[PDB]
């Protein structure tokens, strides 16, 4: 790409979500999950394979599709009350599929499916900009529904994500897939305490991006795409072992590292209403994915696996990689539990 | 919870109501482990490029602690007033609402009556 | 020291726990109060605006 | 607690700030002289626990076992020194830095005042023993035994952190002190059947109780020494120290819940000592021999008498000392010929006079031979069981001789018989090895000196 | 078969310094770790660890129970008082259930 | 002294001034718990001649 | 919304047409426009839970 | 004898498509 | 000299050491002022000295 | 509607009585989750032919009605011979037998084993949750 046109494309991705969250009607929102699907697709597949053709396409028919439905609540609601944002009196039916069609535009199970293949399918700075940026607008309209929505769908979503997420992150041997399932996961857990908590699913969301930048980093340092591939870090980056491994088993929620305050918190909060059968079978199910970070970890930092002699001219070359973000993020993604109560209220 | 709340201002990071908090103190321990992770940054920055850890660019290490102390200074504020906020309206609305919030006259152990367990 | 520094400090550390403990209890009434009836600072779901309602008078008379 | 945190903490930048040449003197110094000051902790003159501030306290349950983790740090740098003598200097100031955010901790975790302070930290300690265990242990099965000891904690911790938060919500704290004064009698109902199994399993799990134990063998058998050092002395009491802070609130549920992990128990710890009768494996035999020792400590802590926490805090200290002081002894024979089979080295009274001297004295501290706390502890438990029902003295009785077969069959096999002569690099014993085997049995002679510092918070 | 390094050989660690202690290969350093253990392990904690512990006073105020107690024993029966009653607590600051 | 020596044994200051300023620490906690210093129902008692406090 | 950037710098980019009763051309009022200025009105202030 | 570290075989059961 | 190549870090780059100390020094002023303030402001309000 | 109604009426009367309307009630449950099952399994993971996903459409809710059948019936008759309406091990023993009939129907005895402890303990716990008022999916409250 030419300056014009990237300037023009970056600026369009940043433009939908702005739009989204500072629009009052609903179709100025919509518009601006328009302008998120639009401007996204030639950066999918910008590198042009046969892959990345699969993956902008199969990106392409799933969004459309969801925007179409998200489009016909908010004409329904229009019928219904005159007016171009949800109310109280909103017909329950017409909220119901405004949830399921946002949960289909997050990939939240059972619409995942998706999700792990366009990840696969595209570059990791891409992959980075589709788990990070691109929940924001969707995230942001069912927040200010959050008084509408019926409990009992967001929860099967919900446990449905998480069991999802750990169940498909067990399989994978490569690194795209595994955080397209660590991404489903942790929906799985903002959407849940969205009808109690809405300020935790915010708390939830920051904490998993910042947690999920600097992975995307470490993985773009040697574009790691497989676990044989980032088992030779001790030989390229010996430096990020001691990183990526906190990296990982925060986000898996171990304490005392800060992707633990996420799970205790919302715990915390279903439990305070009630909900203690979803959050018993929640907590329980979210130990898998520690299972495959840990086999992770394993392959990285506490084993040694064999190498290869043309890493040795690597070794002979300098990095200018990564940029200072990389620490600042990798350092606050997993020893600021001590400052939990900055960041609840 | 709060956002819809009397006299809310609009991306307002620190509203003048809070000018009548204490100010934290500038060695808060809360501000001061705020400066270690920034000087953990720095060091961790210095492992990531190959560099000597503690002795490279002190200049980049200064920078570190100081935006992490100085950022966490003013959300600190803003914390602060945040939780003072929520004390206002939970006894505020306690006060307006008397008869769901009686005092409880307790009872000595003299008159309760606890039972006993034994251990055998 | 003698025991009474670490006597009163304990009495000093179950004063604060205990008022701690029924501020906790306490806010969790108040939420559930101000949720169910709308009547507090917390929980004012918004309501659509009625500055841009128009006033002028209308091109029909019986508006 | 802060004048005994901080100078913890600051083993850390010491290791990483010092010179490769001065590392061990320097770490292992200032360890000692940390032990020295958590003594302080033992200056009790009234029955008034120590209350430092809101979040740290020591009452006598918490003390000793703040005590006995301070003189770990120090023995496990002196065991570790041999094996890590080949790695480079950056790795060996890693190691160093896991064993010392263990000491810190599992310090905080005992002086915690609030049970989610406690859980938090309980849950800490598993990154740095992970760690050691997968990073420096010897064989292929290291990585599965870090797995089963992750995860066999992890599924009952996750019941334990719901429980505490019900907990929290209804009470509306989790510090301990409140929860004594202001508990309340439970009504036996399902729900709270299940509270109390939620609140119980996790630290049952850690003990380990027979059944759920197979995370034990398994992670000694495969850890570093320094690993196995900590897990037996210090990692497994976190379990009986979690169920007598937290059955305080159970009450009168653990009169019937207990019998299920009473009989588990008590004829688990049958179990596990006839497993060392025929075990071939010398590491793999001492860790069964803590799993029939801890189950004692179950049974004790269950029935909730005066005499039974008594014996069980004594308990808990002595097999702290005796069993890492095995764990030593046997790590000091696979050093020189690199195997962990019993039956392989034999006769070794011959060349080795002093060190089977120090075979000999854990060997009957193991089998508690009195008047050790080894015995005072396991006497007062067995008086309080046989008060509970007089037919615990059947099972009581066979396990005491089986421990007394597996106790003398380890010395007859490894210090007895014929000297195994094939064995020429039996390379005389360090003065290291003789010294961290006396600073283990001295603290053992001492404490049997001065019983009163490790009775517990009920006599 | 891939390139690996064979597995070192067996060594006496007192072939080269038959005065090793068991701490380092350098003969200085190794001395010198050897009297730290010694010294702070031995000389200041073992000795003193216990002598402080020998001298903590009335511990668990077990000294001053005893002559508490004496004094009560004493008092109790020169007045013919029961040397110890039945209830703790004296029956008119307990209001019972009048069933 | 000697910027030799001196970059060898300045580390030897750490844990000792780790311990004291842990104790410092304690004396602060000391001071934010004093709401029942000479006010619990055992020892309140009366202030002698010269004396500011029962108990610092 | 969300982000209430419009509030904050006091403009209107889409606050102005959000319901039936809001500002038509020429001043052709949209049909219920009374009773939607009713009822927007009675529920100003005091929030959707008691309006409703 | 040395501490074992992953061989060829123990590497290639990460290189299938699914683990 | 040493390096065959001339490496990018050869020297400090001058403007961002100057930007770097003097961001630092001036947030450091800023920050201890702005603390002063809301001392003083905090007193008034309350009626403190 | 009145379809949900039929599903109270499983707890319109105590347990022991009715086992035959009972039965058929948590025979219809069962049914119905084999057919949703089946409709993701044939959905994604599609047959050879369509008479192999009919078949396997039939094979997926007969045997889940049949699960649901062996637990309704021996819950029913298990509460009825010990005379203990409201016991939770009423519910573990049905639960254990669904899970042997699971395992019968496939042909594995490590799934009627593990069928039986799983399907056992989660049927437990509903009769539990029944009892103590425990809600699946509670409406917000704070
Ligand atoms: C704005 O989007 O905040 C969202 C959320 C707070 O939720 P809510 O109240 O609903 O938002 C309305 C006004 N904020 O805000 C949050 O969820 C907070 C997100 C925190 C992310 C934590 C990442 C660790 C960073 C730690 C450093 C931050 C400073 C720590 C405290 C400094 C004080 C010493
Ligand atoms: C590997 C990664 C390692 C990093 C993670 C470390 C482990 C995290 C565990 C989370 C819990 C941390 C303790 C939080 C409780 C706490 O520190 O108290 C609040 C503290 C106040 O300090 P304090 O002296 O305890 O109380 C007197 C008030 N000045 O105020 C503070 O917040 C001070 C923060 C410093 C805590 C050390
Ligand atoms: C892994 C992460 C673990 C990091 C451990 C480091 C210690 C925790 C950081 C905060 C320590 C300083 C502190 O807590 O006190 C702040 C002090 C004033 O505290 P004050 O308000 O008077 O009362 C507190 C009473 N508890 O204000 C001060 O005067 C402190 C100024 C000195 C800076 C702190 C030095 C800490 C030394 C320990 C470093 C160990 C690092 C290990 C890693
Ligand atoms: C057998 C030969 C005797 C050898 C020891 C002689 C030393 C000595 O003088 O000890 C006597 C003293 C007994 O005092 P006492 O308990 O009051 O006796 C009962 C009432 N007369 O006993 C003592 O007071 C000394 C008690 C030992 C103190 C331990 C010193 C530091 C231990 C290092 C930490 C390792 C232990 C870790 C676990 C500790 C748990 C608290
Ligand atoms: C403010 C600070 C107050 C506390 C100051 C404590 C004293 C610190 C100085 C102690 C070390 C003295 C200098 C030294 O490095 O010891 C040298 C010794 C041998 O080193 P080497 O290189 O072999 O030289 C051969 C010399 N014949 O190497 C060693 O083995 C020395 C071992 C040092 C162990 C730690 C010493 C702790 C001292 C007690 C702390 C008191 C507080
Ligand atoms: C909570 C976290 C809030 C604070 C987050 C931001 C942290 C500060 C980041 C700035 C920093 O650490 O220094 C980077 C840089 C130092 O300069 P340098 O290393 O030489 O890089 C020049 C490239 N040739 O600094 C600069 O050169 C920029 C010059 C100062 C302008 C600001
Ligand atoms: C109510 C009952 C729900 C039952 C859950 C569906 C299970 C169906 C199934 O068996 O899996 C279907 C599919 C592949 O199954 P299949 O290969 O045919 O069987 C094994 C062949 N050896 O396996 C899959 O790919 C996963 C099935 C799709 C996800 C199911 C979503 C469950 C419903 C959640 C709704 C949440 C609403 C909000
Ligand atoms: C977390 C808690 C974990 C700790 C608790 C452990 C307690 C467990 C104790 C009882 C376990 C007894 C199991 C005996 C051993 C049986 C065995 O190993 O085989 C299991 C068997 C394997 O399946 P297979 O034979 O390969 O046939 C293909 C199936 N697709 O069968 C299977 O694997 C599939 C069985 C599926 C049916 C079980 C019920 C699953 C649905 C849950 C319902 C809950 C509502
Ligand atoms: C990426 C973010 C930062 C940059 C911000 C965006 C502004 C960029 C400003 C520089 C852009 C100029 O970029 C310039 O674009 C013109 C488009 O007319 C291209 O030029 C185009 O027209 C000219 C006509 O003479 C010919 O070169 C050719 O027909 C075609 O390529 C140039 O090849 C490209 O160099
Ligand atoms: C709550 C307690 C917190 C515990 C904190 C956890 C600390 C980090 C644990 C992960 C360890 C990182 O993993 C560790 O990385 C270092 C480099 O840094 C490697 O270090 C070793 O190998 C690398 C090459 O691979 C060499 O360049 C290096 O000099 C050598 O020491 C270790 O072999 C590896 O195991
Ligand atoms: C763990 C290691 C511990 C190391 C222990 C070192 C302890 C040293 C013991 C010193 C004991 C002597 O201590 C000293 O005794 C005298 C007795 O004249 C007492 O002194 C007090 O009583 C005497 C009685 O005549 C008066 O004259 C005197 O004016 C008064 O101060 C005090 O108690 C103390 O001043
Ligand atoms: C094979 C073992 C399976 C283990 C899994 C758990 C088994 C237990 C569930 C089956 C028990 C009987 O079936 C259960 O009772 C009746 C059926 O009429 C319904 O019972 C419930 O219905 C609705 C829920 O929609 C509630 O509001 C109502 O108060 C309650 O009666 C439930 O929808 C059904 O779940
Ligand atoms: C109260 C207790 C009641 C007990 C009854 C309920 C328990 C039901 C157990 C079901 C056991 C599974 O059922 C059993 O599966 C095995 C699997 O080898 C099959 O067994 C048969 O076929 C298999 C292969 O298909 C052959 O290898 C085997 O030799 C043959 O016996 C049968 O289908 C049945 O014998
Ligand atoms: C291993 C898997 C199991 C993990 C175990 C999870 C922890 C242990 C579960 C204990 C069960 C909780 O038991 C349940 O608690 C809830 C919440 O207080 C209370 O139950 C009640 O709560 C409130 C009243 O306070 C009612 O509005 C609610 O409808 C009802 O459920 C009862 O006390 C008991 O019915």
């Amino acid at each position: 790409m030419n300056p014009i046109t990237l300037a023009i494309i970056y600026f369009t991705i940043f433009l939908g979500p702005v739009i989204t969250m500072s629009s009052t009607n609903l179709m100025l929102m919509w518009v601006g999950l328009e302008f998120s699907l639009l401007a996204i697709i030639p950066m999918l597949i910008n590198k042009k394979n046969p892959r990345s053709t699969e993956a902008a396409t199969k990106y392409f028919v799933t969004q459309a599709t969801a925007s179409m439905i998200i489009l016909l609540a908010i004409v329904l609601n229009y019928k219904q009350l005159g007016t171009w944002m949800f109310q109280q009196q909103t017909n329950g039916l017409i909220l119901n599929m405004t949830l399921m069609a946002l949960s289909m535009k997050l990939g939240l199970a059972p619409f995942h499916f998706w999700l792990p293949e366009v990840t696969q399918g595209i570059p990791l700075h891409m992959g980075l900009i589709l788990l990070t940026w691109q929940k924001i607008a969707p995230l942001s309209i069912l927040i200010q529904i959050y008084p509408l929505l019926n409990s009992t769908i967001i929860l099967m979503l919900a446990i449905t994500s998480i069991f999802m997420g750990a169940w498909g992150g067990l399989n994978q041997t490569q690194m795209r897939k595994i955080m397209a399932y660590s991404s489903i996961a942790h929906m799985g857990w903002m959407l849940a305490i969205l009808p109690y908590n809405p300020s935790l699913t915010l708390l939830n969301l920051m904490i998993y991006i910042i947690l999920t930048a600097p992975m995307f980093m470490a993985l773009m340092l040697n574009n790691s795409m497989t676990i044989n591939s980032i088992s030779l870090l001790w030989n390229k980056t010996p430096a990020m072992l001691t990183m990526i491994s906190l990296m990982l088993l925060s986000l898996g929620g171990l304490p005392p590292l800060t992707g633990f305050l996420p799970k205790w918190i919302i715990i915390t909060e279903l439990m305070k209403n009630n909900c203690l059968i979803m959050a018993t079978l929640m907590a329980m199910m979210a130990l898998l994915n520690l299972f495959f970070y840990t086999r992770l970890i394993y392959s990285t930092s506490l084993t040694m696996f064999p190498t290869n002699n043309n890493s040795k001219m690597m070794t002979h070359q300098t990095k200018t990689k990564p940029n200072l973000m990389f620490s600042t993020l990798a350092i606050m993604s997993t020893m600021t539990l001590p400052l939990a109560p900055q960041l609840i209220t | 919870m709060m956002n819809g709340r009397p006299g809310h201002e609009p991306l307002k990071f620190l509203p003048d109501e809070a000018r009548s908090l204490p100010p934290p103190k500038l060695n808060d321990p809360r501000l001061v482990y705020m400066g270690l992770l920034g000087y953990c940054t720095g060091l961790m920055d210095n492992m990531l490029r190959m560099r000597p850890v503690m002795r490279a660019g002190l200049h980049r290490q200064l920078l570190f602690v100081t935006s992490f102390v100085f950022a966490g200074y003013f959300y600190l504020k803003r914390q602060n007033y945040l939780y003072a906020v929520k004390d206002h309206d939970m006894f505020g609305y306690i006060k307006l609402h008397p008869e769901d919030f009686p005092e409880k006259e307790k009872k000595t152990y003299a008159e309760i009556l606890e039972p006993f367990h034994p251990v055998r | 020291d003698g025991p009474e520094k670490n006597y009163e400090k304990t009495l000093a550390i179950l004063q604060i726990e205990s008022e701690k403990a029924e501020l906790r209890l306490k806010e969790q009434e108040v939420r559930r109060l101000m949720r169910a009836r709308g009547d507090g600072p917390w929980y004012q779901f918004p309501t659509p605006e009625k500055e841009f309602i128009d006033h002028s008078p209308k091109a029909t008379p019986d508006n | 607690m802060l004048k005994i945190i901080l100078p913890s903490l600051m083993l850390l930048p010491l290791t990483w700030l010092s010179s490769p040449k001065k590392t061990w003197t320097n770490v292992t110094s200032y360890s000692f002289l940390i032990s020295l000051t958590s003594l302080t902790l033992l200056w009790q003159t009234d029955e008034n626990y120590k209350n430092f501030s809101n979040m740290f306290s020591s009452d006598p349950l918490s003390t000793p076992l703040i005590i006995l983790t301070a003189w770990l740090l120090p023995l496990m740098l002196m065991a570790s020194q041999n094996h890590l003598k080949k790695d480079n200097n950056v790795l060996q100031k890693l190691y160093i830095s896991m064993l010392i955010s263990l000491q810190i901790l599992l310090i905080m975790t005992f002086s915690a005042t609030e049970l989610i302070m406690f859980y938090i930290l309980f849950e800490a300690t598993l990154i740095p023993t992970l760690i050691i265990i997968t990073r420096w242990g010897n064989q292929t099965e290291r990585l599965n035994a870090g797995i089963y000891f992750l995860f066999y904690t992890l599924i009952g911790s996750i019941p334990l952190l719901i429980a505490l938060i019900l907990i929290q919500n209804h009470v509306g704290t989790l510090n301990l002190m409140i929860l004594s004064f202001t508990t309340h009698t439970l009504d036996a109902s399902w729900s709270n059947n299940l509270l109390w199994l939620a609140c119980m399993m996790a630290f049952l799990i850690k003990m380990p109780l027979y059944g759920v134990h197979l995370w034990l063998p398994k992670a000694h058998v495969e850890a570093p020494i320094a690993g196995s050092m900590i897990l037996a002395a210090i990692l497994l009491k976190l379990g009986s120290y979690g169920m007598i802070r937290i059955s305080i609130i159970l009450d009168p549920l653990t009169k019937y819940m207990a019998y299920p992990f009473i009989l588990l128990s008590l004829w688990g710890m049958i179990m596990t000592s006839s497993i060392c009768l025929r075990q071939t494996d010398l590491k793999s035999l001492i860790a069964y021999s803590s799993v029939s020792h801890m189950a004692l400590v179950i049974a004790s802590i269950m029935i909730q008498t005066p005499w039974s926490f008594m014996g069980a805090t004594m308990l808990m200290i002595a097999h702290g000392l005796t069993s890492s002081l095995l764990f030593c002894l046997a790590n000091s024979n696979y050093e020189r010929i690199h195997s962990r089979t019993m039956i392989m080295a034999r006769g070794l009274q011959m060349v080795f006079p002093l060190m089977a001297t120090w075979w000999l004295m854990a060997s009957l501290a193991n089998l508690a031979l009195p008047p050790s706390i080894n015995l005072m502890g396991e006497l007062f438990i067995t008086m309080s069981l046989f008060s509970w029902s007089n037919f615990t003295i059947i099972l009581m009785g066979i396990n005491i001789i089986i421990t007394g077969m597996y106790s003398m069959y380890m010395i007859i096999t490894t210090q007895r018989g014929k000297l195994t002569n094939h064995m020429i690099n039996l390379q005389p014993s360090h003065t290291r090895e003789l010294t961290l085997m006396a600073l283990h049995m001295i603290p053992l002679i001492l404490l049997t000196t001065s019983p009163k510092l490790i009775t517990g918070l009920t006599m | 078969q891939w390139q690996e390094d064979p597995e070192p050989e067996d060594e006496n660690v007192y072939a080269k310094n038959p005065d090793f202690h068991g701490y380092d290969s350098d003969p200085v350093v190794d001395v010198w770790n050897m009297r730290a253990v010694f010294f702070f392990g031995f000389s200041i904690v073992l000795v003193f660890g216990t002598t402080f512990v020998a001298y903590v006073p009335d511990y668990r105020m077990q000294e001053w129970a005893r002559r508490e107690a004496e004094r009560l024993v004493k008092y109790r029966e020169v007045n013919g008082l029961p040397i110890m009653e039945s209830n703790y607590f004296d029956p008119s600051k307990i209001q019972l259930p009048e069933d | 002294t000697l910027f030799q020596l001196l970059r060898e044994h300045w580390v030897h200051i750490l844990v000792p001034a780790g311990f004291v300023f842990g104790c410092y620490l304690d004396r602060k906690d000391d001071e934010k718990l004093t709401a029942f210093r000479n006010k619990s129902m055992l020892f309140q008692r009366e202030l002698r001649p010269n004396e500011e406090v029962t108990w610092k | 919304p969300f982000l209430d950037i419009q509030k904050k710098l006091g403009i209107s980019l889409d606050r102005h047409f959000m319901f039936l009763s809001a500002e038509q051309p020429y001043k052709n009022a949209a049909r219920c426009h009374a009773f939607e200025k009713e009822w927007i009105e009675c529920a100003h202030g005091i929030g959707g839970t008691r309006a409703k | 004898a040395r501490q074992w570290q992953p061989d060829i075989e123990w590497a290639e059961q990460f290189s299938g498509a699914v683990m | 000299k040493f390096y065959v190549r001339e490496p990018v870090n050869a020297k400090p780059n001058w403007l961002a050491v100057g930007l770097s100390v003097g961001a630092s020094v001036f947030m450091w002023i800023y920050l201890i002022q702005t603390h002063n303030e809301d001392v003083l402001e905090y007193k008034r309000r309350n009626g403190l000295e | 509607a009145m379809v949900k109604r039929f599903f109270e009426s499983y707890h319109e009367v105590p347990d022991g009585t009715q086992c035959h309307r009972k039965t058929y009630i948590t025979t219809a449950l069962g049914g119905i989750c084999g057919i949703i099952g089946s409709a993701y399994s044939v959905s994604l993971n599609p047959a050879d032919s369509t008479l192999e996903a009919v078949a396997r459409v039939g094979r997926y809710t007969f045997t889940a009605a049949a699960i649901g059948a062996m637990f309704g019936l021996t819950t029913c008759v298990s509460a009825q011979v010990r005379e203990k309406p409201d016991d939770p091990l009423n519910y573990f023993i049905g639960g254990c037998a669904g899970g042997l009939t699971l395992g019968a129907r496939t042909h594995s005895y490590g799934t009627a084993a593990m069928g039986c402890v799983y399907m056992g303990t989660a049927a437990a716990l509903f009769k539990i949750g029944k009892l103590e008022g425990w809600e699946l999916f509670p409406t917000p409250k704070v």
